[PDB]
């Protein structure tokens, strides 16, 4: 077994010192992730794996996470993704759409339907929660959902990412 | 648990570019098979647990070289790329004082450009996005993406996480 170095989930631009942060699958609240049928823990192996969950069929998707203003760089703008992917063999899309929020300290919410069946197959998406500017404090929470009566199946969830625009 | 084996990338979902990411033991890395020189680690995050990458630590030798390669035609046509190298340094950091960390970008007409990144005032530990270069996705051929530094002193701390080729796209 190999040594280890240890990190923790922000990033630091070399160049300003502009902060951004990623969350990874087991720091989500994904609802029924541990019921056994409607998600199953693969390894998401890249080119050793990650623990990442895959949709393999219910009705009730529901995704949720949390970050910390406070671990970002106040005035700066940010873009809020779910790293996801939709994988040969999926189900239930065509008829549901997924409803994603992204919540606000300042009392707003940014809500938007995500039509499934227009990711690429098998490759992953930056599906977009949102965008904002980072104030001083305050919480930050997102909600991809749907609990239609379709049977959904084929999505695998990577991490979610808080990231100052790219330049 | 199950193996899920993925293409380390990802589309922009409203504009569709295409973004990479390469883990160092997909790159050129100079005396990578040699302990005295880069010693390969397993990435933890505490809360996750292993991320699934081996990043190689820097462990005391004076030739640091690393290289990326990537076809300019696999990417997204018309679009600026930014290159950027995910870097780490830890206790003990030597070597480094007056000799920057060289990043380039070669293009396929051999043109090439070069940055310079002080790992003297990084913050330890802290994941550092240092920024390579730039380069329009047009033509075809590869483009080449190093970190270097052959100056004549042991250097020994850095780690290198991964390199990434983003696109700056439209929103
Ligand atoms: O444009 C960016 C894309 C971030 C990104 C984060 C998680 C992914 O799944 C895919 C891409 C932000 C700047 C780079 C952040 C980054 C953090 C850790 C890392 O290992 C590589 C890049």
């Amino acid at each position: 077994e190999l040594p280890k170095v240890y990190t923790e989930n922000t990033w630091m631009e070399e160049r300003n010192g502009d902060r951004g942060m990623l969350k990874y699958p087991r720091e989500l609240d994904i609802t029924n992730v541990d019921d056994g049928k409607s998600w199953v823990w693969h390894s998401l192996v890249f080119g050793l794996g990650m623990e990442a969950p895959k949709l393999m069929g219910t009705t009730h998707v529901e995704i949720r996470g949390d970050f910390k203003m406070s671990k970002l760089t106040p005035g700066l703008k940010y873009q809020a993704v779910l790293l996801c992917m939709k994988t040969d063999g999926n189900e239930g899309w065509d008829s549901c759409p997924l409803n994603v929020e992204l919540n606000l300290p300042d009392g707003t919410t940014q809500k938007r339907e995500v039509d499934l069946t227009k990711f690429p197959t098998d490759e992953f998406v930056m599906m977009v929660l949102g965008y904002f500017e980072a104030v001083e404090s305050g919480d930050i929470t997102f909600s991809v959902v749907d609990t239609s009566d379709c049977v959904k199946k084929g999505f695998v969830v990577k991490d979610a990412a808080l990231r100052p625009l790219p330049r | 648990q199950p193996e899920l084996y993925a293409e380390n990338s990802w589309r922009e979902e409203m504009t569709g570019e295409k973004g990479i990411l390469i883990y160092p033991r997909e790159l050129e890395v100079v005396g990578g098979d040699d302990d005295s020189c880069w010693l390969w680690h397993s990435l933890i995050l505490e809360s996750q647990g292993q991320l699934g990458v081996e990043v190689p630590k820097l462990m005391g030798t004076k030739h640091v070289e690393v290289h990326g390669r990537w076809k300019i035609s696999d990417l997204t046509p018309g679009l600026k790329y930014q290159v950027l190298y995910m870097i780490m340094v830890e206790d003990p950091l030597e070597g480094w004082e007056n000799c920057p960390l060289k990043l380039r970008v070669t293009l396929p007409d051999g043109s090439s450009q070069t940055q310079q990144v002080d790992l003297c005032k990084l913050p330890k530990g802290q994941l550092i996005m240092t920024v390579a270069g730039y380069f329009d996705c047009v033509g075809d051929g590869e483009v080449i993406f190093s970190v270097i530094e052959t100056s004549d002193v042991v250097k020994k701390g850095l780690v290198i996480k991964d390199a990434v080729i983003r696109p700056l796209p439209p929103m």
